[PDB]
Parts: structure tokens; sequence; C-alpha cells
């Protein structure tokens, strides 16, 4: 073998589909994500 | 060339019409094997 930054860890309940990652706000900065390995929904504040 | 599959199987009962729908893209399948971009008009199954 990761994007680190800042935040709490967060569980968010979010439906992504298997073939998206990231996520996107009005400003095109990243909020949601998806864990690389388990399969978890988060956000960033 | 990273050809992009996009495939959908929908159920049929029309004559020469088809019906509407709302987002964008999802590939079923993505696999980059190296082709060029210039057709797609879904392929045959026959007898």
């Amino acid at each position: 073998n990761g994007l680190t930054g800042t935040g709490v860890l967060t569980e968010s309940n979010k439906k992504f589909l298997p073939f998206q990652q990231f996520g996107r706000d009005i400003a095109d900065t990243t909020d949601a994500v998806r864990d690389p390995q388990t399969l978890e929904i988060l956000d960033i504040t | 060339g990273y050809f992009k599959i996009y495939s959908k199987h929908t159920p049929i009962n029309l004559v020469r019409d088809l019906p509407q729908g709302f987002s964008a893209l999802e590939p079923l399948v993505d696999l980059p094997i190296g082709i060029n971009i210039t057709r797609f008009q879904t392929l045959l199954a026959l007898h």
C-alpha cells in the first residue's frame, strides 16, 4: 500500500452504489466517502 | 482505449418505442482493455 486529514470518526447512513467512491457538495469538496476495506459510509466536518 | 462497459438488462413489451430514465453513468463492469471510441448499438442474440 489513503487521504488523511481532519474530522471525527462519524458514521453516516448514506447509501452508495458499488461503483461509487467519493462525495461532492455544492462547492465540489468531499464530504462522504466509502472506506476501501469494510464498506463504510462516513462524513467529514 | 479503456473499454468502459455499461450493460443493462430491461423488460420489453413494445413494438417501436422506448422509455425514459434519470441519472448518469453506471458501469456494471469496468475494465481498461484498449478499444477505439466510435460505435455503440446493442449487439445480437439469436438462435
